[PDB]
């Protein structure tokens, strides 16, 4: 039972750089630091009042409960290293839904075709404009899965690998997290700068490997 | 009945399950046919992470439904 447990362990120091709670990068905590950063750049709240405190507490620097909880959720032991996409993926049911994404599955010559509205906070589909590939219709053709409006705030994460790609052929939004092989970051648009831990270094989109983006409308 | 899972490496194989199987169940097929172990599978269908406990008759999964396979991220 979670208000049971020892939260000291997860009080990781912790900064604001650029107006956003960073956690200094120790005991393999990127995962922690990306999600809770894409949390804040969505402009997230909870649906538990419980929740949605540890969350304010977090941000105004009380780290430890909602840190806690998050390895709590996620199955995750201090010290070892975390998918920041599969807690976004488990923390998804938490968090109010603030927005939709309609997602066109159709064939370059339009064989098949089809439009599906998800309002999730986090919705899995292609970060790229262009879409992936995802599954043969009955007529014998690939379909192709893109995002094609953006309705409110939420965040797109990567059905795939972490994507290289020209900053152009990215969904636009206000924040990318970004995967080395590894070690998370989180490319801000606005200033072009990345969160790596609890600093603010120069980055190249063109050049970060991308699994998830916050897009807002 | 037959399902799809795109793999790893983007070739598409084919599951034999019912709807009552477990996505535990459907990540051990995956497992004997990939050698992907279920704690590094995230599975994706109509953009939503498949839960363990739940079955794919919970998200509507018919057959030649085809299912998204993502390896688990070690980021610290
Ligand atoms: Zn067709």
């Amino acid at each position: 039972e979670f208000h049971m447990l020892d939260h000291t362990g997860f009080a990781f120091p912790s900064e604001v750089v650029n107006g956003r709670r960073v956690l200094k990068t120790t005991d393999n905590n990127s995962w922690v630091n990306v999600t809770c950063l894409q949390l804040q750049f969505a402009r997230f709240r909870f649906k538990s009042a419980g929740l949605q405190a540890m969350w304010e507490s977090y941000c105004t620097g009380d780290v430890a409960m909602f840190v806690h909880w998050l390895y709590w959720l996620t199955g995750v032991d201090k010290g070892q290293p975390s998918d920041s996409e599969n807690a976004l993926n488990m923390l998804s049911k938490y968090i109010v839904p603030a927005g939709s994404v309609t997602i066109e599955r159709v064939t370059h010559d339009g064989c098949c075709c089809s439009k599906r509205v998800v309002t999730a906070p986090v919705v899995n589909a292609s970060v790229l404009k262009l879409g992936v590939e995802d599954g043969l219709c009955p007529h014998g053709l690939n379909y192709i899965d893109k995002v094609v409006v953006v309705k409110g705030t939420t965040i797109v994460v990567n059905v795939g690998k972490p994507v290289v790609a020209p900053s152009h052929l990215f969904l636009k939004g206000v924040s990318y997290t970004t995967f080395l092989d590894g070690h998370y970051t989180v490319f801000d648009h606005d200033t072009g700068m990345v969160h790596d831990g609890d600093v603010f270094v120069p980055g190249d989109l063109n050049v970060s490997p991308v699994t998830n983006v916050v897009v807002s409308e | 009945m037959q399902i799809f899972v795109k793999t790893l490496t983007g070739k598409t194989i084919t599951l034999e399950v019912e709807p009552s199987d477990t996505i535990e169940n459907v990540k051990a097929k995956i497992q004997d046919k990939e050698g992907i172990p279920p704690d590094q599978q995230r599975l994706i269908f109509a953009g939503k992470q498949l839960e363990d406990g739940r079955t794919l008759s919970d998200y509507n999964i018919q057959k030649e439904s085809t299912l998204h396979l993502v390896l688990r991220l070690r980021g610290g």
